[PDB]
RNA sequence: UUUUUUUUU
């Protein structure tokens, strides 16, 4: 049960009728309204600071809406104090301590929840982890609870009605993440069952029409430096060269200020970085231009290297304005304030997800951005000081060519997991189920097919114990099934480690100008017939006592390995281990001396990834996938140097060619043994390269049985 | 396993087919990359030697193995950056040997091998001279690079002379004029030398000798 | 020769 102050200074008001004046009268007091603590000078300063926030001036109105409506939408400018002040306003109107309930604010990020929990903890003069916390620092005295949508989803999975909460707030609903949409769909029914619950939808930017119309004409509360827009009169033939040349032009001519450039991928970004660096140096040398500092920024970078963009502009010895160029993906496209940025360069391209229902697969393709995304990119400037935004496309293109607003992720992404989660919610007929935007029936059917082969859903369409168990894990259904079936092969710990390593970005570091030593350093951990085995070796060496005697981080910086990825992998592994121990899965392993070690691991891998298998063309070049029959190749970063004709893969990636990433050799016998349902000859198309020798393997099996 | 052993013995009797036999068999993997060794390439031999150097408790074994590796890779070289890295690495082995107090003589031996090599080699001579001057024998090495350029007494060697005369200064006049027997920047530079020595009128003479050309 | 995103102290 929740521990709380019995209160008494709160009494004197009818429920849900708190005015702004009373709240302010409680604020300016010397004692805390919710705790017994006396206010610190820090609280005084912070109060003086936050009372002047734009969101505060509308407080009264906010209350007057929140009291008379069950579900509401809120839209305000970036950094107005939504996430920090709104839940406190809610605390002042509500009676969470009196009715023994909590209040939840949802962030799409971990770091978001943690940081805002810190800030708000300092704002309400409470120790972090006590009355205000994030999830987990949430104790029994926690009233204000910041959490990821996944956590609230878990609490919703254990408790359908979420009786613990009286008010739920979903911030940044413009991202439309899986958990967010699921939570909205659930809450729409929860509000029907229990009228004592209030729901707030917050975002800095939104197509609020959809949200209002979905929640049955819900009310919208919109609370109120110039950024100039430049369009190119003509179309730019090569957006990369145009980007480089324009950045150099702003560097050479335009006033003082830093430049923010958006691009596609990390390869392109690196190329642009070295080019702009070179020609920039030539500009400084021969044309006497100011010093130039170029910083890359993409997701696969360690948080420090990402932080490196906030460094001050270069000092000038010659008097010429020194400046900084931040080359980023769409990671800095949304909700991010860089102090030095004045100019924003936008080619108008990004990398988006494309899914083919016929193949049932997702890949990445270079696509034109959206109108909303362009307004965001342009909105990155004009904060500290007035900004200038150069868009590398015509205004006519902005009016017509550019999509209104980025296609939702659910309608794009493979669900394969979404279906499982929906089934866990208790929804039988998914086809008839009320989505706000129903997905493609093709993709749905293929997803149900995948889950049927994975034995998560029986023939009738209900959830199997395997599905009900694998739903609790934060993993992709295949990884999940693999992990579950692991301990039957007496190697659950190793499989756990492998899954953890697959759940984290690329571990190996490969410098552009020093590929040899990196490849050797990788070859040290490399294991024949298996990339997964190699990953297991890497983690097992990182967690070794020797690596700790060397300098772990030093040891990672000596073997060309990413420490951030490795520690993240350790963390994920700990979480998954806790979950396995919770749902009672045995941690089992076998000796390295036993020759069935690698074989056990491979088998356990096939248990979850039997649908993703490639076969090399008999007497030819290249591979071909068992699923949907697509011509493919092995990714250059794969350890296997010899031609193993049967392989299990983890990732499918489209770039220069159709590549297969992260593989491990397997015997077709094992595949037939593990998944007979999917590997019956009747399922596959007529005599093709796969079926021709698959049937030979079958003849073999039948001869084996015949001789016994 | 026996048929794979026949595939191994056939590999000893031996391209990719042995590797396919290795996959059929699938420490043996590292043994297989080693088999690839058993078959830019020399540069790869250097990079692997570098990772092995990182791996180098018998560092001396890995180093001597790097030397035999030089003996093998030398056949592949039939040179500049290959020979240059080969010299820089050999002298580096004598440098780690110097740190081990194990070195200048063997360094002279590897440098003699550099003499046995057949302008980047001049960079190697510049290197043996560089450490040789860093050694604490400045003039003694200059006598050697001079032994080489005097050995040239050809035209291509003159670029090495500019590589040599540039630091031979730290008398030098005739050493410089030898270039005139066989480059305006070089000229103004040399006149600036005499100007630094304030020979004045002699310096003007140099400008007389340039312009006739 | 070609890792967009995320995956609980």
């Amino acid at each position: 049960p929740l521990v709380h102050h019995d209160a008494g200074e709160f009494k004197g008001l009818q429920r849900h009728h708190t005015s702004a004046e009373e709240a302010q009268k409680l604020e300016d007091g010397k004692i805390n309204p919710f705790t017994g603590r006396e206010f610190t000078p820090k609280y005084v300063d912070i109060l003086k600071i936050r009372r002047e926030l734009p969101v505060h001036a509308q407080r009264d109105e906010f209350l007057k809406l929140y009291q008379n409506n069950q579900i509401m939408v809120f839209v305000g400018e970036t950094g107005s104090g939504k996430t920090t002040q709104i839940p406190q306003f809610v605390l002042f109107d509500e009676m969470p301590h009196l009715e023994n309930t909590q209040v939840a604010c949802t962030q799409p990020r971990r770091v978001a929840a943690m940081s805002v929990a810190q800030r708000v903890a300092e704002e309400m003069d409470v120790k972090l982890g006590e009355e205000v916390g994030y999830s987990n620092k949430t104790s029994n005295k926690t009233i204000l609870k910041y959490m990821t949508d996944g956590m609230l989803l878990r609490e919703a999975m254990e408790d359908h009605d979420l009786s613990r909460y009286s008010c739920i707030i979903l911030d940044e609903a413009h991202e439309r993440t899986l958990a967010t949409d699921i939570l909205m769909g659930l809450l729409k029914q929860v509000v029907k069952r229990r009228p004592d619950l209030k729901i707030i939808i917050m975002s800095a930017t939104l197509d609020a029409e959809k949200f209002q119309r979905y929640f049955n004409d819900a009310p919208l509360l919109a609370v109120p430096y110039p950024v100039e827009l430049y369009y190119t009169p003509e179309f730019q033939r090569d957006y990369l060269d145009s980007a480089i040349r324009t950045v150099l032009q702003i560097h050479a001519t335009e006033e003082a200020g830093d430049i923010l450039l958006f691009l596609t991928g990390e390869d392109e970004i690196e190329d642009a970085v070295r080019k702009i660096s070179l020609e920039g140096d030539q500009l400084v040398r021969e044309e006497g231009c100011g010093p130039l500092s170029v910083y890359p920024l993409y997701g696969s970078l360690p948080p420090h290297q990402q932080q490196r963009i906030f460094e001050p502009a270069p000092e000038s010895h010659n008097g010429r304005p020194g400046r900084k160029v931040v080359i980023s993906t769409n990671i800095a496209e949304t909700s991010l304030t860089i102090d030095g940025i004045v100019y924003v360069v936008d080619p108008g391209f990004s990398k988006q997800k494309v899914y083919n229902p016929r193949i049932r697969v997702e890949s990445l393709l270079v696509s034109p951005i959206s109108k909303a995304s362009a307004q965001q990119r342009a909105g990155r400037a004009g904060r500290t000081r007035p900004g200038k935004c150069f868009r590398l496309y015509t205004e006519e293109a902005f009016q017509k060519e550019l999509i209104e607003q980025s296609y939702p992720e659910i309608l794009r992404s493979n669900l394969s997991s979404t279906v499982l989660e929906l089934k866990k919610l208790g929804i039988d007929d998914l086809v008839h189920f009320d989505f706000m935007d129903p997905p493609a029936p093709e993709t749905m059917m293929r997803a149900l097919e995948e889950l049927n082969y994975l034995a998560c859903l029986d023939d009738e369409g209900n959830l199997t114990p395997l599905g009900r168990l694998a739903s609790q894990f934060p993993l992709d259904p295949m990884l999940a099934v693999m992990l579950i079936g692991s301990f039957e092969f007496q190697c659950s710990q190793e499989i756990l480690t492998i899954v953890a390593m697959l759940s984290v970005p690329n571990v190996f570091i490969r410098p552009t100008k020093d590929k040899k030593r990196a490849d050797d350093a990788k070859n040290i951990f490399a294991h024949p017939d298996g990339d997964h085995i190699t990953l297991l070796n890497v983690y097992h060496a990182f967690k070794s006592d020797e690596a700790y005697e060397y300098g772990i981080h030093k040891w990672c910086r000596d073997h060309y390995l990413n420490y951030r990825s490795l520690s993240a992998a350790d963390n994920i592994r700990s979480q998954l281990e806790r979950l396995m121990n919770r749902y009672n899965l045995e941690l089992n392993t076998t000796d390295y001396e036993s020759p069935k070690y690698f074989d056990n691991i491979r088998k356990a891998l096939a248990s979850g990834f039997f649908m993703q298998v490639a076969k090399k063309r008999s007497g030819a070049k290249g591979y071909i996938t068992v699923k949907d029959n697509q011509d493919v190749l092995i990714h250059p970063s794969t350890v296997l140097g010899h031609d193993a004709e049967w392989v299990i893969y983890n990732e499918f990636v489209l770039t220069s060619k159709n590549y297969i990433r992260t593989v491990t050799s397997v015997r077709p016998e094992w595949l037939i043994e593990i998944a007979p349902a999917y590997y019956d000859l009747s399922n596959f198309q007529k005599g093709d390269v796969k079926l021709s020798l698959e049937r030979i393997k079958e003849k073999v099996d039948r001869l084996n049985e015949l001789k016994q | 396993n026996q048929k794979d052993w026949t595939e191994k013995l056939q590999a000893h009797m031996a391209s990719l087919i042995n590797l396919y036999d290795i996959y059929l068999n699938d420490d043996s993997n590292l043994v297989e990359t080693w088999m690839k060794r058993v078959s830019a390439a020399e540069k790869c031999n250097v990079y692997s030697e570098a990772i092995l150097k990182i791996d180098p408790k018998v560092g001396t074994p890995g180093s001597f193995g790097r030397l035999w590796c030089s003996y093998g890779d030398l056949y592949w070289r039939s040179a500049i950056s290959t020979a240059r890295e080969l010299w820089t690495q050999s002298l580096k082995v004598p440098y780690p040997y110097i740190e081990d107090l194990e070195i200048y003589l063997n360094w002279a031996d590897r440098e003699l091998d550099k003499e046995g090599v057949e302008l980047e080699d001049a960079l190697h001579v510049p290197t043996n001279p560089e450490i040789l001057l860093e050694k604490y024998n400045g003039h003694r090495k200059i006598p050697a690079q001079t032994v080489l350029f005097n050995s040239l007494r050809w035209s291509k060697y003159i670029d090495y002379l500019e590589a040599y005369c540039p630091k031979d200064a730290n008398k030098t006049k005739m050493a410089y004029n030898t270039v005139i027997d066989l480059t305006p920047a070089m000229a103004e530079n040399f006149a600036l030398f005499l100007q630094n020595h304030y020979e004045v009128m002699e310096s003007f003479q140099v400008y007389e000798k340039t312009i006739p050309l």
